[PDB]
């Protein structure tokens, strides 16, 4: 298989991460191209990244292209993941959105920043410590925190973004990104850059 | 704008033939459905919430049969979701059925020969447009046409919803 990343697009830190998990059922081949590349057939504009799956069909999700490497490495499909998966989706990405245009874009900073995702972040943070697992949909390190993580790592990644008193979610965030293939993912994707790395993408 | 989600979940239990009770509640500003599940845990969102009813249904095998099955399935409740119910089908509509038409080109089904969720879900997130497209509309975007075609004649998916017209010119 074929998947496609470009520098500094954030969507490419979960499929990065989670691409091991194909290991022994597929290879995952990585193609760097640039930001406005049009490698899906179907698709007017460009997108990043993708998968050019063995059968030649497409993805063009993050989360599922995540999803997909999971399930080859016999993830079997849970409802509490389906429902961090579609919150990322509506709820959460929106909302990072304007956080990291406002960061790198327009320069803000402290709160001016934070201030759009602290109710999301707060939600996370609330939902690990009603939890007694140290995961998000249960007990090991799964697809729910590899997306999760992959969203928020461009944030949280500068311990000035990472909210002291969100005790729960620092110590889950802590153990994500230690893991080998998040560190390599993060040096893949923002490189020397931090944050700054997604200012082409963001606009 | 889009189906309220607890009216699309009701033609979703009557589509999979579940029989059946479930109230559903809703959440936030943009009224999101929850679903509190007997001797269960709560489910929130549309399409977490479809994919529950289709396994309470016994009907697993709508959310696809393979790894790579289940993944396209679960791209294209996204796509539903975020594209079709979000701002580049209100901004942009014509982009999307062009994508669409180009994708549907040589498959019957949105993950090919198989029948499954995904279709069901971007049908009824549809309905809307493709109910007011025009007679010429309708043949620009025959690809569409012909995959909607197929699901508003697969059984029990219609419901309430109004049939559209097709006309081959082939």
């Amino acid at each position: 298989m074929r998947l496609f990343v470009s520098d500094g697009v954030p969507g490419c830190l979960p499929v990065l991460a989670a691409a091991g998990r194909a290991r022994g059922r597929a290879e995952v081949l990585i193609s760097t191209v640039g930001p406005q590349d049009c490698v899906v057939p179907f698709l007017t504009r460009p997108k990043v990244p993708v998968l050019q799956l063995d059968s030649g069909n497409y993805l063009f999700s993050t989360s599922a292209i995540c999803r997909y490497f999971f399930l080859l490495s016999g993830w079997e499909q849970d409802d509490l993941t389906n429902q961090w998966l579609e919150w990322e989706a509506t709820e959460l990405q929106p909302a990072l959105s304007a956080a990291l245009y406002y960061l790198v874009v327009q320069g803000k900073k402290g709160e001016d920043v934070l201030g759009s995702v602290r109710r999301a972040l707060t939600h996370i943070d609330h939902s690990l410590s009603r939890q007694n697992c140290p995961f998000l949909a249960g007990e090991t390190e799964s697809l729910a925190d590899i997306v999760l993580w992959g969203a928020l790592y461009p944030l949280l990644q500068d311990p000035a973004y990472l909210p002291e008193e969100l005790s729960a979610l620092h110590s889950w965030f802590q153990t994500l990104s230690t893991q080998e293939p998040c560190q390599r993912a993060a040096q893949t994707v923002l490189k020397q850059q931090g944050v700054l790395a997604l200012r082409p993408y963001l606009q | 704008g889009h189906m309220a989600a607890a009216a699309e979940l009701s033609l979703l239990e009557k589509s999979l033939g579940l029989s059946k009770g479930n109230k559903y509640s809703a959440q936030g500003e943009r009224q999101i459905p929850v679903l509190q599940t007997n001797d269960g845990p709560s489910l929130m969102g549309l399409t977490t919430i479809a994919a529950h009813l289709v396994k309470q249904a016994n009907k697993e095998y709508l959310l696809g049969s393979t790894a790579e099955e289940k993944a396209m399935v679960q791209q294209w409740l996204e796509y539903r979701v975020t594209q079709v119910d979000g701002h580049s089908s209100k901004n942009d509509i014509h982009t999307l059925l062009m994508d669409l038409n180009s994708y549907l080109e040589d498959k019957v089904y949105l993950t090919g020969y198989n029948f499954t969720l995904a279709d069901i879900l971007l049908y009824y997130g549809l309905h809307r447009f493709i109910v007011d497209l025009t007679v010429q509309e309708k043949e620009k975007y025959l690809n569409v046409s012909r995959w909607f075609c197929h699901i508003q004649h697969y059984p029990g998916i219609r419901q309430h919803l109004s049939s559209v017209v097709f006309i081959k010119n082939r």
